[PDB]
């Protein structure tokens, strides 16, 4: 629950009048991969289904 | 850390033909405060 | 005080004072506190 | 004096892991022709059983910016923190990559590290980063530093996997500390240094030592 | 469900226009082959499903 209001605020930050905005879409990405945790229990990498 | 933001500078328009004019400001400021700090450095061990 | 790097050995054993590498599900916890351990080898970054 | 490494330098990728409370250190080697795919060579037990080194050593050809790579992929160095490094394998003459492929069930968002035969595109950069808050970047690299390896094309850090049976090293989102044990730096010329491969000869160059040919009687020993 | 919805939304809305990609801009390939890493395909397939 925590998690998805973060989520929304995320997407308005990267997506703006219907295109995306690659300065923040790729700072956004980075930031999500070098704390993995971020996508869930799933798509963990080891023994995350 | 100056130098290096210089030297990545450098790179971004090292492809590029022509430095346009929000470029060349940018490297003007920092050529000024590099300025500074080469003259405070050089103030810090005269006299010797 | 405060230049040289002083690297801890315990004389009788010859081992050196070190961090013990926190385990992993841990950092979740808060604890950045690192437990001090002496061990026959160490790490690079020892010095105190 | 402090050892810094330095572009056309070979070195060796070693990491360590625990092994029945044991410290043992494996060295990241790949054999190139046949199997392009890196595994780990334990080292650790050199004493009684030798290690095939021939396989593990990788030299420095470039280190270049984040910037300075981006210009170049679009068109001796002393190693820094932050840079791209490009690992080139002495014996297969391939450099070490990011492969596309992953044959590794336990982690999903892992990639294979392995040889590639050139040295195009951004799959075979490494970008090292420190391991502990001793080092920053821009910092030199120094010898038995902890290195933190992350691929240019994958964002993905060097990592040793522990989660099946054996020890497996490839491209994940979890880091681990390698360090980029120096073989050699610059050698005279002639002037015979360890690792080389030469033949011993006993005379004028006419007898040299040597063992018994292919399929003989004496099992070739 | 709704967290890995809000993930999977922002995730797409990260992705880069399809003029940087059919220009062939480097960050962009990178960035599309990280997020297609992330999400399979099948996986897509079989929550539609």
């Amino acid at each position: 629950c925590g998690g998805e209001r973060y989520l929304d605020f995320l997407r308005f930050a990267v997506f703006v009048n219907g295109e995306s905005v690659e300065e923040n879409a790729n700072v956004v990405v980075r930031l999500l991969i070098r704390k993995p945790e971020c996508f869930g229990p799933a798509l963990r990498g080891e023994g995350g289904s | 850390r100056l130098q290096e933001s210089i030297s990545d500078f450098y790179w971004y328009y090292s492809g590029k033909d022509v430095i346009e004019e929000q470029g060349k400001r940018n490297f003007s400021k920092a050529m000024s405060v590099a300025k500074q700090v080469f003259n405070s450095l050089t103030e810090y061990i005269q006299g010797p | 005080y405060g230049e040289s790097l002083c690297f801890v050995q315990h004389v009788a054993s010859g081992l050196w004072l070190t961090y013990a590498a926190p385990d992993p599900k841990a950092l979740r916890l808060g604890v950045l506190k690192k437990k001090a351990i002496l061990h026959q080898e160490g790490h690079m970054d020892d010095a105190l | 004096e402090v050892q810094f490494l330095r572009t056309d330098d070979e070195v060796v990728l070693q990491c360590s892991a625990t092994v029945l409370k044991e410290q043992l250190k494996l060295c990241l080697a790949a054999e190139g022709f046949g199997n392009r795919l890196c595994f780990l060579e334990p080292t650790s037990n050199a004493q009684n059983v030798p290690p095939d080194l021939a396989i593990c050593c990788f030299t420095l050809e470039q280190s270049l910016s984040v910037r300075a790579l981006q210009e170049m992929l679009a068109n001796h160095r002393t190693l820094l923190y932050g840079h791209a490094i490009l690992l080139r394998h002495a014996h297969s003459r391939m450099y070490l990559s990011c492969l596309t492929t992953s044959r590794s069930m336990t982690d999903k968002l892992a990639f294979d590290v392995g040889l590639q035969e050139d040295a195009t595109g951004e799959a075979c950069w490494w970008t090292m980063h420190p391991a502990s808050k001793q080092r920053s970047e821009g910092e030199k690299v120094r010898v038995g530093d902890d290195l933190i390896l992350v691929s240019v094309s994958s964002e993905r850090y060097l990592h040793l996997s522990t989660a099946s049976g054996e020890l497996q090293v490839d491209a994940s989102f979890m880091q681990t500390l390698w360090n980029m044990n120096p073989i050699c730096s610059c050698c005279e010329e002639g002037y015979v240094t360890g690792g080389h491969v030469l033949r011993l000869f006993h005379g004028h160059m006419d007898e040299c030592l040597t063992i018994s040919a292919a399929d003989s009687d004496d099992q070739r020993r | 469900m709704s967290f890995y919805a809000a993930l999977i939304d922002l995730l797409g809305r990260c992705a880069p226009e399809m003029h940087l990609i059919q220009a062939g801009k480097g960050e962009a390939l990178r960035i599309r082959a990280i997020l297609r890493s992330l999400v399979p395909l099948d996986d897509l397939v079989g929550i539609i499903s």
